């Protein structure tokens, strides 16, 4: 019967709920309390990208922390050296409705996708010289929100029809489909072994599934409303996550449990992408206010604040090395900081 | 290094140069986002102006347009809604023949959205038809309802057919009344599935969108 | 639907049979992380301008 | 233009003063 | 008028070389009086002459019959009386010079200080407008050529009253210096070029609202051009028409029917800015009546009035006011009001679209905000 | 997480009245805008009310207009939908739903299928 089929699930929810409240025996904020604030942190935009025609969803910084690529609502993708601040290579879209961008850690493929349900990878290194479409991947029914290389040849996508896929570049086949979610997957982070990977939805829970089986293997609530980013911890036992309750949370895999939340009372805008630094200390976020919040991760303060966008910040970026990090709004514009 | 960076550079140069003439053809499109239930005539219309999203080019005196249809996507409109927030205008077609009642709430939900505003709305009022020959029990007030003076109706229509369509109109335009501002604005229709004076009014209204906002531009409104 | 009712049982039941840690003890760990890498991380102390590649 | 008009009859008034002045000098 | 001067001279050297006759000359003698001259004559010959011409310069009434006869100098028989002696200086009153001073002088100072205000404003304006990046737009390059017509406008009338007035007292119309011309052609290239950028911003506007989606982008050479080269052609054929047939002075004075060619085409630009200015109303009053009669605002003109006063400074519509008065029809109340009034009109500009737009205040506070 | 309980509902003769209550947990009460909706057998979801934040914008739809009122208590975390003078065709399953973000008037999808912030529902039969 439904009825026990749902106290079933209740009770088992008051289980995990107590199980969680037992292993919390301290605060991460009380144990991080006796350590030195990071201070003022004052960032600078260096380069200033400019060039796309609309609004920038998503930017993906290359392997070598120099070459990035961002999409436009224009129909493009550009690829930008941030050193020298020229264009490598501007790639029109079928669809100009793109949502999501990834760069291939080899960095000889580029991907793309949004309202055409299509995720396109393009092939940076062809013989001729020129891009252009190397595959398309079909399957989903609802809209491309984020995508991932694993590989040359493997691939992860969330799309709005609340599923997570992975895919063979080669055959084009959705390998392995992840289900579970009751809401429009929004955000994808790959940890950095690429075994596991966590999924942020319209549901206010983010849920942790295993490459290998395709089976969730933890899922994670508090935030109030639908989850925009997400972001693993350097370390990869823990990640990050944004959501439209203009507060950040950080979750941890192995205390199944949320540890600090930031906020603040004068901030009632979502966030719409985070990152963390190389080290981990401090997680920036991008707003709805237009602005960049740097937060202190292990003592949850306002460490610094990025306000030289001036509409939507729709995504940010941390290069592999760390030396700056790169934000896209709806202003048309990227912006390195450091 | 240098060849190297010559080599960028002259790359950058061709580059800006594609990017120039597609900003010169993007500039020059308008942009519709065409809203509707599956049975409120958007389909028919569609078809009348010729799988995740569909395509319309149409062009009206020598202006290109560039229409877009839901397609493949859930009901939960609430994120991908956002990716229109720049078009030139939102056509939403409503089934005036209880879903008046959601078609009232969607269009309320549009146009209080934060990231929809600044943005118009074309309301067109479709199946104009089926109710003239098909309202109390579903809205109370249309018991107290007259017929506004301004009122123009088309020649041989019954004064209850006029009275309930114009009903359904201040219906609409209450909610875009509440909250205008003069940011955006509304455009209603009395319009038909198979009737060729759609194009027409789209183009007349997105004459007027860009009349407003330069003159917004200039502060003269 | 029913079937769906069962599949969140079974999920929940799956999910419940893991094994947690202390929050200290991860509390812990991310600090050592975040203190072992402070000197690798260019954004925290502000780079020189002579191996900055971005001035 | 008006600038014009009003350079001309400033022009013209100082050529008068200057042959006024100058006259009177004389006589 | 110097030239009475030269003839002046003329005469006295004719008489003293005449006066080298023997002749005892015995009652009229043989002598150039400082104003006129008369011939030597038999003792009881009396003439009747006239006023000499430059004193009929000065004169109210002119003709007036002087008596000569025999004496040294003047003894109210070469001249009879003080009155033909001073026939310009009694004739005027030294109130209406003096008032005159007083109207060439009030009317200098202030259309001076509305130039020099505007110029000061306007710097800073096109500053503002051209260091932000943000206000970078098609409407902005046209204001910001508005901007910088009005300043070149400005510059070239206070050169022109610096080589004009401030230097060359007396010598100015005896001989025409080089400079002098070039500074008066640089003043009416730049009133013209101010003008031609007036009707430029009516064109512009009008063409925004009226043509349905012209993409203005590809015709804003046809802009530039129309507000910069235009006015030089016209400068230029004016200075030819000046060189080939009235190099008169300092170019400064208006006899002939050349000043049609500057008067000629500004005026009509001013008429074409007018009607533009009309038009643009009339589109303007379509999008305040579609409101209905339960929406009014209290009225719908009140939004109306204020746009139209607005966009009176940024066309030029007050010339229309006085752009048909000819120019010996009251000229004063005319240059009074185009000068004293019409010099402040950039400085309002130069508030009305730049200081007070809501764009460019929030791209302001916002740099303020990030620098404190 | 988001929790949304209705309790109430059940038999009633046509006319009759009762309470129907949903209690909140997980969020912030006072900064969202709630609905209550309803849907039929053999039908689609039906908005029936909405409530403010603060609770001084109340809407019904018109078929229940005069006979529902709808209220919330911040303080309790809960709301109430109170239907008096009950017609036949009332009889649905009643979800409480919230709006999906705070600070917004507009609210999107809350009678979509599938809604994440929305209750299990309470039967309502005459």
């Amino acid at each position: 019967e439904l009825d026990q089929l749902r106290q079933e699930a209740e009770q088992l929810k008051n289980q995990i709920r107590d199980a969680r409240k037992a292993c919390a025996d301290a605060t991460l904020s009380q144990i991080t309390n006796n350590i030195d604030p990071v201070g003022r942190i004052q960032m600078r935009t260096r380069r200033t990208l400019r060039g796309h025609l609309a609004k920038i969803y998503a930017m993906h910084w290359g392997t070598d922390s120099r070459l990035l690529v961002s999409a436009s609502q224009d129909g493009k993708l550009i690829i930008w050296d941030s050193y020298t601040t020229n264009k490598v290579h501007a790639i029109p879209l079928r669809s100009s409705w793109v949502m999501t961008c990834a760069y291939a850690p080899s960095g000889n493929y580029v991907a793309c996708g949004g309202l055409d349900n299509i995720c396109s990878i393009y092939n940076l290194k062809t013989r001729e010289g020129n891009v252009r479409v190397s595959r398309e991947l079909a399957g989903h029914t609802g809209y491309l929100s984020c995508c991932r290389f694993l590989d040359d040849n493997q691939i992860v996508t969330s799309s709005g029809d609340t599923t997570c896929a992975l895919w063979d570049i080669e055959t084009g086949q959705q390998t392995t489909t992840f289900t579970g979610h009751t809401g429009d997957v929004m955000s994808l982070s790959l940890a950095p072994d690429t075994r596991l990977f966590v999924s942020g939805a319209c549901d206010a829970s983010a849920k942790l599934w295993d490459v290998r089986e395709g089976m969730c293997r933890q899922t994670f609530t508090g935030h109030e409303s639908d989850i925009n980013a997400i972001c693993f911890f350097p370390n990869g036992n823990a990640f990050a996550t944004g959501s439209d309750d203009a507060t950040c949370r950080l979750f941890d895999l192995r205390a199944d449990q949320e540890l600090m939340t930031y906020s603040h009372d004068n901030i009632i805008c979502g966030i719409t992408s985070v990152s963390f630094s190389k080290s981990g200390r401090l997680l920036l976020a991008g707003y709805d206010d237009f602005n960049c919040n740097v937060w202190d991760a292990l003592k949850a303060d306002r460490a610094g604040v990025l306000a030289g966008h001036d509409n939507r910040v729709s995504c940010l970026g941390v290069t592999d090395d760390g030396m700056a990090v790169a934000t896209g709004s709806w202003d048309s514009f990227l912006k390195i900081w450091n | 290094q240098r060849n190297e960076e010559k080599a960028q550079r002259e790359a950058n140069k061709k580059i800006e140069k594609q990017l120039q003439k597609d900003k010169q053809v993007y500039r020059a499109t308008h942009r519709l986002l065409l809203l509707g239930a599956g049975e409120s005539g958007k389909n028919t219309i569609v078809k009348q102006m010729r799988s995740g999203i569909f395509e319309t080019k149409f062009q009206v005196d020598k202006v290109n347009f560039h229409m877009f249809d839901v397609g493949a996507q859930r009901d939960e409109r609430r994120k991908w809604i956002q990716c229109f927030n720049d078009v030139t205008a939102i056509i939403f077609v409503v089934a005036s023949s209880n879903r008046l009642q959601a078609a009232l709430k969607l269009f309320d939900s549009i146009w209080n959205n934060k990231w929809l505003r600044d943005t118009s709305v074309i309301l067109f009022l479709n199946k104009q038809d089926l109710l003239a020959e098909k309202i109390e029990d579903y809205f109370p007030e249309f018991a107290r309802y007259t017929t506004p003076e301004d009122a123009t109706p088309e020649p041989g229509e019954d004064p209850r057919v006029t009275r309930a369509k114009y009903f359904i109109r201040d219906e609409f335009l209450r909610i875009s009344t509440a909250s205008g501002d003069g940011r955006h604005y509304c455009y209603p229709h009395f319009t038909c599935s198979v009737d060729t004076e759609n194009i027409r009014r789209v183009f007349n209204d997105c004459r007027d969108i860009i009349q407003r906002m330069h003159l917004r531009q200039y502060e003269l409104l | 639907s029913i079937a769906q009712a069962r599949k969140l049982v079974e999920q929940l039941k799956m999910e419940a049979n893991i094994d947690r840690i202390k929050v200290s003890k991860a509390a812990a760990d991310l600090m050592a992380y975040c203190e072992a890498h402070a000197k690798e991380d260019p954004l925290l102390t502000p780079v020189p301008a002579s191996e900055n590649p971005f001035r | 233009h008006s600038d014009g008009i009003f350079t001309d009859s400033y022009s013209r008034y100082r050529k008068q003063m200057a042959v006024k002045k100058y006259l009177a000098a004389v006589l | 008028e110097c030239d009475y001067v030269q003839m002046i001279e003329v005469q006295h050297k004719q008489c003293l070389e005449e006066a080298q006759l023997e002749n005892e000359t015995i009652g009229c003698s043989k002598m150039w009086d400082n104003l006129t001259c008369w011939p030597a004559t038999p003792r009881g010959q009396v003439v009747v002459l006239a006023c000499p011409l430059i004193f009929k310069l000065f004169s109210s009434i002119q003709g007036r019959n002087v008596s000569r006869s025999c004496t040294d100098e003047g003894w109210t028989h070469l001249e009879p009386g003080p009155y033909p002696i001073a026939c310009g200086l009694d004739d005027k009153a030294a109130s209406l010079d003096e008032q005159q001073t007083m109207f060439y002088g009030s009317v200098k100072t202030g259309y001076t200080i509305g130039y020099g205000l505007s110029l000061a404003t306007l710097l800073v304006a096109t500053a503002i407008l051209s260091l932000f990046r943000k206000l970078h737009c098609t409407r902005n390059y046209i204001h910001m050529h508005l901007f910088i017509s009005f300043i070149l406008r400005a510059a070239a009338v206070f050169i022109k009253d610096l080589a004009l007035f401030d230097s060359g007292e007396s010598d100015q119309c005896s001989e025409g210096s080089v400079g002098c011309k070039a500074a008066m052609v640089f003043f009416q290239y730049c009133v013209m070029a101010n003008f031609f950028w007036l009707l430029v911003e009516g064109l512009y506007l009008y063409t925004l609202l009226a043509v349905s989606f012209f993409s203005e982008r590809k015709y804003f050479w046809g802009y530039i051009l129309i507000g910069w080269g235009v006015p030089s052609t016209f400068t230029m054929v004016w200075t030819i028409a000046r060189i080939h047939f009235e190099d008169y002075g300092c170019w400064d004075t208006i006899n002939s029917s050349l000043w049609w060619i500057i008067k000629g085409p500004i005026l009509t630009s001013i008429l074409v800015n007018f009607i533009l200015f009309i038009c643009i109303i009339r589109i303007l009053l379509q999008k305040l009546r579609p409101p209905d009669i339960r929406k009014s605002d209290s009225s719908p003109y009140s939004r109306l009035a204020r746009s139209t006063l607005l966009l009176i400074p940024l066309f030029g519509v007050h010339y229309i006011m006085f752009a048909f008065f000819p120019d010996n029809f009251k000229p004063e109340v005319k240059m009074v009001f185009e000068l004293v009034v019409g010099s402040f009109q950039g400085f309002v500009v130069a508030i009305l679209y730049c200081f007070l737009n809501g764009e460019v205040q929030a791209e302001l506070r916002r740099k303020w905000r990030r620098w404190h | 997480q988001v929790q949304l309980q209705e309790s109430g509902g059940g038999l009633v003769q046509p006319g009759g009245s009762l309470r129907l209550s949903c209690a909140a947990s997980g969020f912030t009460f006072s900064n969202y805008k709630m609905n209550w909706v309803r849907q039929a057998p053999g039908k689609g979801l039906e908005w029936v009310s909405d409530i403010s934040q603060s609770g001084a914008s109340i809407s019904y739809t018109g078929s229940v207009k005069g006979r529902f009122t709808i209220s919330r208590d911040n303080a309790k975390n809960t709301l109430y939908l109170q239907m008096n003078s009950l017609k036949p065709e009332d009889t649905a399953v009643y979800y409480c739903a919230r709006c999906p973000a705070p600070f917004t008037r507009d609210c999107f999808d809350v009678t979509s299928t599938t809604y994440a912030y929305r209750g299990q529902g309470t039967q309502v039969t005459v």
